[PDB]
């Protein structure tokens, strides 16, 4: 229930992630600014090996489609 | 990305 | 308002920074696993560089005491 | 550092 424990599996899709961790945020109770930064940090940190890898290498500015493309495998 | 960018793809 | 704002100043005695971090923190709306999570987190985080290689030197098994007794003055 | 911690330090 906890965004916190929101993790992706060595073999989970990024899309699938992805997609339970922005339903579990925005059924968090926490301010927009606190959201936000959960998204600019979370997301990535809990990504797996791979995921982590690439997503740090697109960059904060990186767009959603742009990690959904390059996580596309 | 931002909450923002959560909120546009997968909704509120 | 926001509890991510929180930093300490080159000069502010780490006393008056910790104070006005739990403040903010028990004012600001979130679970309270988020809350351990951001004290973990943005505590350290933000302290002065002074500080923060201090705070870093203590180790993450420090107690909020052993910390404030380093950071004087 | 837990945050029950600074509850303890710094009360209600």
């Amino acid at each position: 229930t906890s965004i916190l424990d929101i993790r992706q599996g060595p073999k989970e899709p990024f899309r699938d992630y992805v997609d339970r961790f922005a339903k579990t945020l925005r059924a968090e109770q926490a301010s927009q600014e606190v959201k936000n930064w959960m998204t600019e940090t979370l997301l990535v940190q809990n990504a797996n090996p791979d995921c982590k890898t690439i997503l740090k290498a697109l960059g904060p500015g990186a767009t959603l489609e742009e990690m959904m493309t390059a996580c596309q495998g | 990305i931002t909450f923002e960018d959560l909120l546009d793809y997968y909704g509120p």
